[PDB]
């Protein structure tokens, strides 16, 4: 629609000139493709003698025609009378390495015992897995992948147990490879889980329990699963989450039990893996559907979710049921922190950096990445 | 579309705490595309210029228990 689209751009000109009282810190860079994934590198180098540090991003390319590339890419974030501190940011984001890859690029996620290993998820049901120290960072005008692993969006290595790598296949199953100690190109799934009646959508590790993972899909189900267990076709606990498809999950850093969930019926469910029955809370405010949900590394009563909707809302659950105003009930709940307006389409996915406080990068349909970081006295106070 | 930086200025930083009544950040949060009094804040900044613990995740969630669904 031609006045849609010019009231975005209006609502973009307004998010802009108020940056300064609702971010201390805001990057914007327009890739030369729409990128679907995003994933800070856990690594950080401080340079001799300088007011930033260099940390890194893993990103992707969606492309029909052209070639397409597994991305990774520099930010420059800084150390610790006028108004506003615009500038210009050229030469802070710059891409590092490229290498070339089979088909667009839907997710991909660095192996936490090797962040030089990073997977890839494909539209395929394979998942080809790179060592961007191995290839060059010049990629010439031929995919070559380390590994070719054959069987939505989901992807996860687990943090215990190295090379056990979950992902959502084609045909309403997850698989599971084991990559440790390959003798051979291709390799061949461990496991094929057969639970979900539909497609799904994401899985994720359990960070603690090297056995326990969870998944979701479009069948409206939260299935916990447990490795050790012998059948397969069946999970050991499998709740009805939400009243639509539930597209995503993310386990607390901070506690065993608990974990939310995303779903295209708007609303963020959390969840406690003690009682599966009772639904703790349900986020309301989104509107549009959910794609992805992330807790923050530091804070463990901050997560932050995005989808359809161009808006990225972070929820802080420590505000629930908290005495507003009634001019601040029209605004939302005390539990929704803060909303950022910076992108003009789709949201695609986002990732806390795990080093800095507060910063988020988060990328976009409409060819654009933002690094930033919400005001100081929104959060503290 | 239009590439650009910023970092905040420590007086930019307490302007917004000096005035929290103008700004209202907790208001300003959740409306990204109103736009914001900058000019009285400007203002009031510069004519007033001589002058949090979180609770844990075991209260929430005894909490959300406490006041269910």
């Amino acid at each position: 629609d031609a006045v849609e689209e010019r009231v975005i751009n209006e609502e973009y000109k307004i998010w802009k000139k108020n940056t300064p009282f609702l971010y201390d810190l805001v990057m914007t860079h327009a890739l030369e493709w729409p990128s679907l994934t995003a994933q800070w590198l856990p690594d950080v180098t401080r340079p001799e003698g300088k007011d930033f540090s260099i940390h890194r991003l893993v990103l992707g390319t969606h492309t029909s025609d052209e070639q397409n590339h597994l991305v990774i890419a520099s930010v420059q974030l800084p150390n610790d009378g006028e108004f506003g501190g615009f500038g210009s940011v050229s030469g802070k984001i710059e891409i590092e390495i490229k290498i070339n890859h089979e088909g667009e690029v839907n997710r991909a996620r660095y192996m936490p015992q090797n962040p030089c290993i990073i997977a890839t998820k494909t539209p395929s049901s394979d998942v080809l897995v790179f060592d961007y120290t191995k290839h060059p960072s010049k990629p010439d005008p031929e995919c070559n992948p380390d590994l070719r692993l054959r069987g939505g969006y989901g992807l996860s290595w687990n943090p215990n147990l190295s090379g056990h790598l979950l992902s959502a296949s084609d045909d309403h199953t997850i698989c599971l490879w084991d990559i440790s100690a390959v003798p051979g190109k291709v390799v061949d799934a461990k496991t094929i889980f057969t639970g979900h009646t539909a497609v799904v959508e994401d899985v994720s590790w359990h960070l603690l329990h090297e056995s326990l993972f969870g998944s979701v899909a479009d069948d409206q189900k939260l299935m916990i699963w447990d490795t050790r267990s012998n059948n397969t076709s069946k999970p050991s606990h499998s709740v009805d989450a939400h009243t639509a498809e539930v597209n995503c999950l993310s386990f607390n850093p901070y506690s065993e039990f608990i974990l939310a969930t995303g779903s295209a019926d708007k609303t963020v469910a959390l969840w406690d893996l003690r009682n599966l029955k009772l639904k703790l809370h349900s986020f309301e405010s989104h509107k549009d559907e959910i794609f992805q949900v992330q807790w923050s590394p530091h804070n463990e009563t901050i997560l932050a979710s995005s989808g359809t909707d161009r808006r990225l809302n972070v929820w802080d659950l420590s505000k629930i049921g908290e005495e507003q105003s009634p001019e601040d009930a029209e605004d939302g709940p005390p539990e929704l922190l803060f909303i950022h307006g910076g992108h003009t389409a789709k949201i695609s996915d986002f990732s806390w950096n795990p080093n800095e406080p507060w910063v988020i990068c988060s990328v976009s349909e409409d060819n654009i990445m933002q690094v930033w970081q919400m005001a100081e006295n929104i959060y503290n106070d | 579309r239009q590439a650009f930086y910023l970092h905040t200025t420590k007086l930019t930083r307490i302007a917004r705490r000096l005035c929290r009544e103008i700004l209202r950040p907790w208001h300003a949060a959740r409306h990204p595309y109103l736009p914001i009094n900058s000019a009285a804040i400007k203002a009031e900044c510069t004519a007033r210029l001589p002058e949090a613990v979180r609770k844990p995740l075991e209260a929430v969630l005894r909490y959300l228990e406490t006041h269910p669904r």
